[PDB]
């Protein structure tokens, strides 16, 4: 019947799309797991505190950067000021 | 020639200008209409901000073209 | 008893700017003086600004225009930027 | 201990059989990239047995010309009856082994089979991405007031057109200056290098960003990160500089620029001028655009803002005399889309100007959709209606603070559908629903479906 | 005979299939069903600690079929049916 053929058409469309999507998902995850045997998911923190490696925000100004210009090491959160004083040659 | 400017609210205003008119002059006209200083104005055309000292013709700006006006949102 | 001093924060900053570089006790002492002094100069002139503008409260706006009075152009400007920057940083976080 | 299909290993034990296979896969994929829809329906989605179209997935046989359906087990029947255990899914080109009952997705050679001829060399010179770098995820520390920059950069860092450009070595291959302390694109390629690969051979992965900052200082110190600035202005400035670098690397009547920006981001608005009496006309002006700026007052939804944007306006300060109705008139102006970009960038105008000369931030939440339909905004009808035109949200920049002072943050979506928040040095996992609850300032949309 | 069905389908192909497929895709995409199915897939992959396509599909397909909104279902069916009353005799 018309009703039946229409149901079959819709089923055809849905099963085609589903099989495509699922095949793509399974192939991608298979690839990721095979390439990277020790694979870990990026961390999700419900508390909104930890990064994708499950770490908190690092202490600045505890970190420093070595400015290749002039040969001076400069605390990173003060780097721009240095460049304003350094690039002004 | 007449050109247009689409303001923050979406309202469009009209200016009478020449191709050789400077961005400063246009901004002055905008100041004269809206009461906003030129230093607060950002004038956009074709994906570029229009720069003082240049002319409309430098940017191939023609009659009844529309410029888009915005402000600045500073974040550091 | 406790004699307070800015020797540690200043050291810190020295390390920020010259990590392989040390400061003598006396240099430090001097610095600490400069700090107390500028503290008074600022605080005082701010107090004056408050008083002068019939206002019961000192906000960083006061400290700003203060900076614009004490300091010459570029110094003032930079100091201002640095400040409202660290203010923003405190606000957001 | 995940296994690999032993049947393809078996075939691959013989070099010429392997070559036949890879040749056929390559040929098939070329066909898939070069066949019109109807031919595809009739010749790759038609079951060889029942002759139905789309009887579930249809599979094209690796060893013969037969196509077979899933629903009636007809490929399954080809496999049982002829002994051909490998078939290709006509929706994705992926190769199925009917003995394992699983797809082969984890063989690098198969995924990149077009390089099979040079595969040995490919394996000697290069390695797969490191786990840490594979998604290019790393934070960029605040080096002063750089939030307006990095927030912009992460959406660029996750843009497929840009990543395709950069990883293709186009600037590197063609740069006449070939120095990242002068060339913005070389520096960018270095960034990509630092984030996805490894420099030869803790402070990690900051070199490219520092080069970019140095270039920026050299062209405009004010926009170089010391002071707070506007992210949209930085966007237009940097894309213009990139465009300028494209023009620079050229060896050579062409009004439209042919650069990467103008083949991705450039569209055109149609502005019509029509007589309110005759309502026929019209005087049409075409304006290029690289992004759209929207008013938000008294609105709650992005579609409302676009509707307002697209809404007709009557000019009251334009001198206009109609020749068709022979009278002085107040003209009607309307903006619509003449041409859409591949990637659509939106700025919400989250500010207003007061009579006392001060400005105020608009913190109003504006709802924005995960998928955006542009059909109501296209100027030109076909022999009419305009078809569905849908974009996918891929990027968000948000601001916290006031008009004159604040902070930018970025949100980016990656594969599998997961969202991450990029806050300077901190990259974190975030749900879609919360991103969708954010106060959006900038939005990045990639073209997804065009009917 | 049942060659008739295949014949009719061939006609359907030569003529509109794109409009249906595209409208379906747009509807399922816009209402969030596609991403729900992605999340379901990641969840099932994580629960069964497996990327084997057959076993994952065996659990995914029925539920995914149930998840199709009634609105989209009846609208797309309605549309196909609209297209069918054109080219069959009763
Ligand atoms: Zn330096
Ligand atoms: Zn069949
Ligand atoms: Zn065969
Ligand atoms: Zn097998
Ligand atoms: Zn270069
Ligand atoms: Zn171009
Ligand atoms: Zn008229």
């Amino acid at each position: 019947t018309i009703d039946s053929i229409s149901n079959g058409i819709l089923n055809n469309l849905l099963t085609t799309l589903i099989q495509d999507i699922v095949a793509r998902e399974t192939t991608q995850q298979q690839l990721l797991k095979t390439r990277y045997p020790d694979l870990r998911s990026y961390y999700f923190d419900p508390n909104g505190s930890l990064d994708i490696n499950g770490l908190q925000k690092q202490q600045e100004s505890s970190q420093y950067i070595h400015c290749e210009n002039c040969g001076r090491d400069v605390s990173a959160n003060r780097l721009a000021a240095h460049l304003q004083r350094c690039l002004s040659r | 020639m007449q050109i247009f400017v689409k303001t923050l609210t979406g309202k469009t205003i009209t200016l009478e200008v020449e191709p050789s008119d400077t961005i400063e002059n246009v901004k002055a006209k905008i100041q004269d209409k809206e009461g906003i200083p030129p230093d607060q104005q950002r004038l956009i055309f074709a994906g570029k901000q229009l720069e003082d000292g240049r002319t409309l013709s430098d940017y191939n700006i023609q009659k009844e073209s529309t410029l888009h006006l915005v402000l600045r949102l500073r974040g550091g | 008893t406790r004699k307070e001093s800015y020797a540690i924060y200043v050291y810190k900053v020295l390390k920020q700017v010259h990590p392989d570089t040390g400061i003598s006790s006396k240099a430090m002492s001097i610095m600490n003086s400069f700090v107390n002094d500028v503290f008074e100069r600022i605080a005082g002139e701010a107090s004056r600004l408050a008083h002068y503008n019939k206002r019961s409260t000192i906000t960083s706006r006061e400290i700003q225009t203060a900076v614009r009075l004490l300091l010459p152009g570029e110094l003032a400007k930079h100091a201002v930027s640095e400040g409202t920057k660290a203010v923003t940083k405190y606000t957001s976080a | 201990a995940m296994s690999i299909c032993p049947h393809i290993q078996q075939v691959f034990q013989n070099e010429k059989s392997k070559d036949g296979v890879l040749k056929t896969c390559n040929a098939a994929r070329y066909i898939l990239n070069h066949s019109v829809p109807k031919e595809k329906f009739l010749n790759t989605m038609k079951c060889g047995t029942c002759h139905e179209i789309n009887s579930g997935a249809t599979f094209m046989c690796l060893q013969c010309g037969f196509c077979g359906c899933w629903n009636h087990s007809h490929f399954l029947s080809h496999s049982k009856q002829i002994g051909h255990i490998f078939g290709i899914n006509s929706n994705n080109g992926l190769l199925f082994c009917f003995k394992c009952e699983d797809y082969i997705g984890n063989i690098d050679l198969i995924n990149d089979a077009i390089l099979a001829k040079y595969w040995d060399d490919v394996c000697t010179k290069t390695m797969v991405p490191s786990m840490e770098r594979r998604d290019g995820l790393s934070g960029l520390i605040n080096m002063g007031s750089t939030a307006f920059m990095s927030s912009i950069l992460q959406c660029l860092i996750h843009n497929p057109y840009f990543i395709r450009h950069s990883m293709s070595q186009i600037h590197s291959n063609n740069c006449k200056v070939r120095s990242p302390d002068k060339c913005f694109s070389c520096a960018l390629d270095k960034i990509v290098h630092e984030l996805y690969g490894a420099l030869n051979t803790s402070t990690n992965r900051q070199t490219g960003f520092i080069y970019l900052l140095t270039c920026a200082w050299k062209i405009n110190q004010n926009l170089a990160g010391y002071s707070q600035q506007d992210a949209h202005e930085f966007w237009q400035f940097i894309i213009n500089q990139i465009h300028q670098s494209y023009v620079l690397d050229l060896p050579n009547n062409n009004k439209q620029c042919e650069c990467i920006v103008h083949t991705v981001f450039e569209g055109s608005l149609e502005s019509s001028i029509v007589c309110p009496g005759c309502q026929n006309n019209s005087k049409t002006t075409i304006d290029p655009f690289l992004d759209l700026s929207l008013d938000i007052k008294d609105k709650k939804k992005l579609y409302e803002c676009l509707d307002s944007f697209h809404k007709k306006e009557q000019l009251k300060d334009f001198n206009y005399h109609c020749g068709e109705c022979n009278s002085t008139q107040d003209a009607i102006k309307q903006l619509g889309i003449h041409k859409l970009p591949s990637v659509l960038v939106l700025q919400l105008k989250r500010f207003e100007h007061l009579l006392n000369g001060s400005n105020r931030k608009l913190d109003d939440f504006i709802e924005f959709p995960t998928y955006l339909n542009m059909k109501n905004y296209c100027s030109t009808k076909e022999k009419g209606k305009v078809p569905d035109i849908i974009y996918e949200l891929i990027g968000i920049v948000s601001h916290k603070g006031t008009v004159n002072e604040g902070h930018y943050i970025a949100f980016c979506k990656i594969s599998g559908g997961q969202w991450f928040k990029f806050n300077d040095s901190m990259v974190s996992s975030i749900s879609q629903e919360e991103v969708l609850k954010e106060q959006a300032y900038l939005l990045f949309y990639t073209i997804r479906q065009v009917n | 005979t049942a060659q008739l069905k295949s014949q009719i389908q061939q006609y359907l192909v030569e003529s509109n299939y794109e409009l249906i497929s595209n409208e379906l895709k747009a509807r399922l995409l816009q209402e969030g069903w596609v991403d729900k199915v992605k999340d379901l897939t990641k969840s099932e992959m994580n629960i069964n600690e497996s990327t084997n396509f057959t076993q994952i599909l065996s659990t995914v397909e029925p539920k995914a079929l149930e998840m199709v909104s009634d609105s989209t279902r009846e609208t797309v069916l309605k549309q196909i049916r609209e297209f069918l009353e054109e080219i069959v005799d009763t």
